[PDB]
């Protein structure tokens, strides 16, 4: 019997995608590599992490790194500087904090 | 004329223990692992059943992610 991953949680889904956008917007911008795209950067890098967590992403074990990629790929396709520079960020801010906050949500440990 | 150390903190445990942290999952310092056992060190947790103990894992490092060209 394949394991079934809980469902993700619109809900914790807002909370988290607002928590990854105030810290991407105070990191990205201290660094002058992006300049005047750190709000449409940033934008992006909502988007596609906010669609990660409200349809994929179920608690421990499932931070996949794909949307990681995915960002650096899509601010590379928009000719955006800083590509690889704001998906490590992410994916930092993510390793200490999505799968932690998932726990204190749901109550497990 | 160099040898090296790497860190990981192994636990042995008996089967019918009940562990409180998930397989791959990512735990920090302190993290309680069983009812008397806490997490000295933080890392991803890698738990492995064996016929009759638990063995129980936990390795430091950073965690990366391949791309399409990683030639791994």
């Amino acid at each position: 019997a394949e394991y079934k991953f809980p469902d993700p949680i619109p809900e914790f889904a807002e909370a988290e995608t607002k928590k990854f956008r105030d810290h991407m917007a105070k990191k990205l911008a201290k660094r002058d590599l992006f300049e005047d795209s750190v709000d449409e950067i940033v934008g992006v890098c909502t988007e596609i992490f906010e669609t990660f967590l409200r349809n994929e992403y179920g608690g421990p074990g499932t931070l996949l790194v794909i949307p990681f990629i995915d960002m650096a790929d899509t601010l590379n396709e928009r000719e955006l500087p800083g590509g690889p520079q704001a998906a490590r960020a992410a994916i930092k801010w993510a390793q200490d904090h999505v799968d932690k906050d998932w726990k204190e949500w749901t109550g497990t440990d | 004329d160099r040898f090296f150390f790497i860190p990981e903190e192994v636990h042995i445990l008996p089967e019918s223990s009940a562990i409180m942290v998930e397989n791959y999952s990512i735990i920090g310092v302190d993290t309680r692992i069983t009812l008397n056992i806490r997490s000295q060190v933080g890392g991803l947790i890698r738990v492995e059943r064996k016929k009759k103990r638990i063995e129980l894992k936990i390795f430091s490092g950073d965690i990366h992610f391949p791309d399409k060209t990683d030639k791994i």
